[PDB]
DNA sequence: AGTAATCCCCTTGGCGGTTAAAACGCGGGGGACAGCGCGTACGTGCGTTTAAGCGGTGCTAGAGCTTGCTACGACCAATTGAGCGGCCTCGGCACCGGGATTCTCCA
DNA sequence: TGGAGAATCCCGGTGCCGAGGCCGCTCAATTGGTCGTAGCAAGCTCTAGCACCGCTTAAACGCACGTACGCGCTGTCCCCCGCGTTTTAACCGCCAAGGGGATTACTCCC
């Protein structure tokens, strides 16, 4: 039989490896792919610098994990460990995003 | 020709910490934070010209917006620190 | 023709004295610039420097480093509530989070 | 003569030696002026060679060159002195950053060991990185085909003209080029302390400063320039456009726009509109009509051809025709990267199994050998006649294989007519202004 | 909502800590008042919806709590 | 001096400015809870319309000075 | 071309572990890409109008700095 | 003075591989969620009393405006050295590996 | 309580690249004098802010008391987590291209 942590176990041990780290969390390549098609919708054959794109990255990333901490809080006020699309929900109703 | 506050904040850091280095990065956190800060007050101290209908960005219109854009006691201190300074540039030249 | 001597080491700054007053008049936030404003303003902005990096340079002193990182502003930046006031729609590069896990989901006996 | 040259010099060069060496010797700067073909780039080895072997300078020589005639610097440098140490500094900005290691400013005067002896560059890098040509000390410099300098105006002319250098000596194809105040910016260039800023005592005081021999009393054995300037004629689709295009002088009062306009579809419609078949656009162009007859006979001669365009868009039409047969072929013009220039006349003069090679006039046409052409067509003119003639003794050189024949192919009632006819005109007044050896 | 007297006295109160005898003029306190029952309105909306949030539908300290949390009041 | 007129703003205008967000039904204890919101609101803008009023040497406080004090929230 | 299903389940999951939250319902995956777009769909057409306006035809880090501080998201590092 | 070629540089696109990250399958556990019972805590209504609101009276602090001038900043030309761009190097930090200590989970 | 084993830490070693200091120079900060004016000063006007009184009645408070709703408990089931397998595309490097921006040449027009 294989040992085998607890559900939620490794979920504690994952916060305390994004937390404490300052690692870009998402691919830079998909990243921009999606932003230079952001862009096509605005105004064909744009270009961008690297540190254009680096910029961005770094905006977006820190608005989602800024984001799901306020979600966090939406579930935690609820009875609830999970979030549910309901707390991003309130969370930006609450903001004002919404 | 580029221009930064990389050299004055250097001689801030091996003040407070002689032994202590800084990272380009991390400079330019610091470049990007007094740039900010800089503006910030300084758009302050137009509207407070502005505001009183005067053509002088005056020492006591960036008294009056250090003491709206910090906290209570950074503002204080801030204060403290920037009226010695004009006070010891008065009385030379 | 005296031999020149910096306003910034009149004031006693090391922020230079010159280029906040050249700034000043440059963005056009008023006609005119007083000769202490650029004086007062330089060393404010010298002080919040070095709030910044007394912080920091303890935190860098913490995580047994010689050299201040993104990592060690963002953590004294957060940790001090007056520079987190001060900062409170900031995002810094690479300057990740704090540390903060609450308290139910830690796990029961 | 220095014998680290491991070669010979000719008769006329080593009077040539002697000339510039004595201008060294006696402080004063000079155009070696030889008409093209005749030599040049290897009088300026010679030089070099001998303030090594006499007088133990090695360096620093700055070796400024167009930038197609950069690896026949390279290249022949490295022959006329195998042991000369040679600097390449061209490539991208890293690839300078890497090369310049290698600026030794703390001697000004280079051992044999320094790690070189001579520096090769192009014309656009002492502009581009003139922040780090000054910071520099140059024992020699070489402009290599100094009618670059011609404009007073250039920045090539403002930066080089400083670079700290003890003396100067230019190389140059006809130096008189427009006009006086087009030389004397060369020769204010050599000696600015005499000359600053009646065509009968021009030639007695250029004397000392200029050396300008001629391929008449120089290389005998290469025998005249056989040419032909065709006159041939417009074709119906030409003309439709031309009378609609001169309509508009009629309207007009434009020429600025228009002489280039004209000389479009003076060389081929389909560079202003296209049209679908070869018949039609072999037979639509006057030119191309006449040219593939030629080329034609040319092939069945077993000839080997150079044309030069002064429109580049013309060398794709030219290319689509070409492919379109059964012609080999290679392309050489300026938006071409240096490897390739290398590469494709290396290709070009190793095998004779390629007909035809596609140069543009100026990227073309300034100074690397192509000894095995023999048949130099102009689909069209440059309207400054020197730059032709440089692009014709790119073939009627020294080593070369056969008897030279040359081809224009005017357009009879074209603009095209006005352009040669000036050209005619310029080299006229250009022979006014030199007629004899110098020294 | 408020009851103008009462914010009077709770405004010279609240201002005395900053300048000994400031004066007030009318207006200003009614451009006080006017903006502090804005805010509190303002908030009870937003804590409203996290006592709906949460299923009650009784509002409580934790929902103003909340509710200043994410508008990043604290 | 005074005193104590945070006790001013009384439960039943709580309950005014509660309903008027929607709010059903109310938990005795955010009486306290709200005061304890009005006032760090309230001194953090009427802090500002007072460094307002005293940089131009003046003893009254403007609208004018409120409405700054607002725009800098 | 969806490159939105580029940020992938994981990567949401790791911006979730950094934000601290422990267990994520599989719905809130199509939640994050439809909010993270929303979000650059008004960044990149800031930063676009300060290039457009300011007649280049290449955007530049500062163009971003400048589209974030004017939406009250000042970053630090990228000039600013 | 104009327009076109030439040449630099820097961004985009494609190709190959290699391996690290994403996707997929599957058991089970424990957390989401509906259901239940109670009890206490909030909404309602009434009688009480408290002071907010209004109409009216009185005073003086000080907001707001004009006059007069000189202290202070705007403007320019000559001087110079503080601050930037380029080049070099060695030491701080990362990255690895291996044994030591810690923590989690089923017994 | 123990134990096994995975996960987290630590200690020393390796190496590479970026931090810290040096060098040349430019151009931006400073010195010196001029000149205009604005806002600091003294002075008048009267607005409106503060204070007090007295009345009215609508708003606030204390209390009775019923029942609507918050909260801990119980049961379930479904769905997201932890772990092994399969696979795909992100990363890296190297080559091409094209494009654009600066410069240079030559002619026509003024
Ligand atoms: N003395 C010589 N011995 C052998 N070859 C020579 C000599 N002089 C010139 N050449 C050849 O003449 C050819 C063209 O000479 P070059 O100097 O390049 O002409 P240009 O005057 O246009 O520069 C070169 O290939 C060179 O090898
Ligand atoms: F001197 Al030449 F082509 F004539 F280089
Ligand atoms: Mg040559």
């Amino acid at each position: 039989k294989p040992h085998r942590y607890r559900p939620g176990t490794v979920a504690l041990r994952e916060i305390r490896r994004y937390q404490k780290s300052t690692e870009l969390l998402i691919r830079k390549l998909p990243f921009q792919r999606l932003v230079r098609e952001i862009a096509q919708d605005f105004k064909t054959d744009l270009r961008f610098q690297s540190s254009a794109v680096m910029a961005l990255q770094e905006a977006c990333e820190a608005y989602l994990v800024g984001l799901f901490e306020d979600t966090n809080l939406c579930a935690i006020h609820a009875k609830r460990v999970t979030i549910m699309p309901k707390d991003i929900q309130l969370a930006r109703r609450i903001r004002g995003e919404r | 020709r580029k221009e930064s506050y990389s050299v004055y904040v250097y001689k801030v850091l091996k003040q407070v910490h002689p032994d202590t280095g800084i990272s380009s990065k991390a400079m330019g956190i610091m470049n990007s934070f007094v740039n900010d800060i800089f503006e910030r007050i300084a758009g302050e101290a137009s509207r407070l010209a502005h505001y009183n209908k005067r053509s002088t960005i005056t020492s006591r219109e960036i008294q009056t917006a250090v003491r709206l854009l910090l906290p209570g006691e950074l503002a204080k201190h801030a204060v403290s620190e920037g009226t010695k300074a004009v006070t010891k540039y008065t009385s030379s030249k | 023709r005296a031999k020149a001597k910096s306003r910034s080491s009149r004031a006693g700054l090391q922020f230079p004295v010159g280029r906040v007053h050249r700034l000043l008049r440059k963005g056009n936030y008023a006609e005119r610039v007083g000769a202490g404003a650029p004086v007062y303003l330089a060393a404010v902005l010298e002080y919040l420097t070095a709030e910044i990096l007394e912080l920091a340079g303890n935190a860098a002193r913490d995580n047994k480093k010689t050299r201040i990182i993104p990592r060690h502003l963002q953590l004294a930046i957060r940790n001090d509530e007056e520079l987190n006031k001060l900062l409170g729609r900031v995002t810094i590069a690479q300057g990740g989070v704090l540390p903060n896990i609450q308290a139910v989901l830690l796990p029961k006996k | 003569q220095p014998k680290l040259l491991n070669c010979q010099l000719k008769e006329y060069q080593l009077k040539g030696l002697n000339w510039l060496v004595n201008l060294y010797e006696q402080g004063i700067n000079g155009i070696l002026a030889d008409e093209m073909g005749l030599g040049k780039t290897v009088q300026s080895i010679s030089v070099m060679a001998y303030l090594a072997e006499r007088y133990d300078i090695w360096g620093p020589f700055l070796v400024v060159a167009p930038a197609s005639t950069l690896h026949n610097w390279q290249q022949e440098v490295s022959k006329f002195v195998p042991d000369f140490k040679v600097l390449p500094y061209w490539g991208t900005a890293a690839d300078r950053k890497v090369l310049r290691k290698f600026w030794d400013r703390k001697h000004t005067t280079y051992k044999k060991d320094s790690p070189f002896h001579v520096m090769i560059t192009s014309y656009q890098l002492v502009v581009s990185d003139v922040a780090y040509f000054q910071k520099m000390k140059w024992q020699y410099m070489i402009l290599d085909e100094a009618q670059a300098i011609k404009s007073s105006q250039s920045s090539r002319w403002k930066c080089l003209l400083g670079f700290h250098c003890r003396n100067r000596l230019l190389l140059t194809g006809t130096p008189i080029q427009n006009n006086m105040q087009e030389l004397w910016a060369l020769l204010h260039f050599i000696m600015p302390s005499l000359f600053d800023s009646q065509l009968k005592r021009l030639h007695m005081i250029l004397k000392p400063f200029m050396l300008r021999r001629v391929k008449k009393h120089v290389q005998k054995e290469l025998g005249d320039k056989i040419e032909i300037d065709v006159f041939c004629e417009l074709s119906y689709r030409q003309r439709a456009m031309y009378q609609s295009l001169r309509n508009q002088i009629s309207i007009m009062d434009t020429l600025m726009n228009l002489v280039m306009q004209f000389r479009k579809v003076c060389n081929h419609p389909d560079l202003f509109e296209r049209a679908p078949s070869m018949a039609r656009f072999v037979t639509d162009s006057g030119k191309l009509a006449k040219l593939d007859e030629l080329l034609r006979e040319l092939k069945e001669g077993g000839h080997r051809v150079l044309l030069y365009f002064q429109m580049t868009r013309m060398i794709d039409l030219m290319e689509e025709y070409l492919t379109y047969r059964n012609y080999k072929y290679c392309r050489l013009d300026g938006s071409t990267k240096l490897e390739d220039r290398r590469d494709t006349v290396a290709d070009f003069q190793t095998r004779p199994e390629i007909f035809i090679f596609l140069l543009s006039t100026r990227a073309g046409g300034l100074g690397i050998n192509l000894t095995t052409a023999d048949t130099v067509i102009f689909y069209d003119s440059d309207w400054n006649p020197t730059i032709d003639s440089q692009a014709m003794d790119r073939a009627h050189r020294l080593g070369q294989t056969k008897q030279v024949t040359v081809y224009r192919l005017i357009t009879r009632g074209t603009i095209e007519e006005r352009i040669r006819k000036r050209a005619l005109q310029k080299e006229e007044v250009q022979r006014v202004v030199i007629t004899g050896t110098g020294s | 909502l408020i009851r103008k007297l009462p914010f009077q006295r709770l405004v010279r109160e609240i201002a005395q800590d900053f300048k000994t005898d400031l004066r007030f003029q009318s207006s200003a306190v009614m451009a006080l008042q006017e903006a502090c029952e804005a805010y509190l309105v303002g908030l009870f909306e937003d804590t409203n919806l996290c006592a709906i949030h949460a299923k009650r539908v009784t509002i409580m300290p934790k929902d103003i709590q909340l509710a200043r949390r994410i508008r990043g009041e604290r | 001096v005074l005193r104590d007129n945070i006790q001013g703003i009384t439960k039943p205008a709580i309950r005014r400015l509660a309903r008027r967000g929607g709010v059903k039904r109310i938990s005795g204890l955010i009486y306290e809870e709200t005061r304890g919101v009005l006032k760090v609101f309230l001194e953090n803008v009427i802090r500002d319309a007072v460094t307002y009023t005293e940089h131009a040497k003046r003893k009254t406080v403007t609208a004018m000075d409120v409405v700054y004090a607002l725009k800098r929230q």
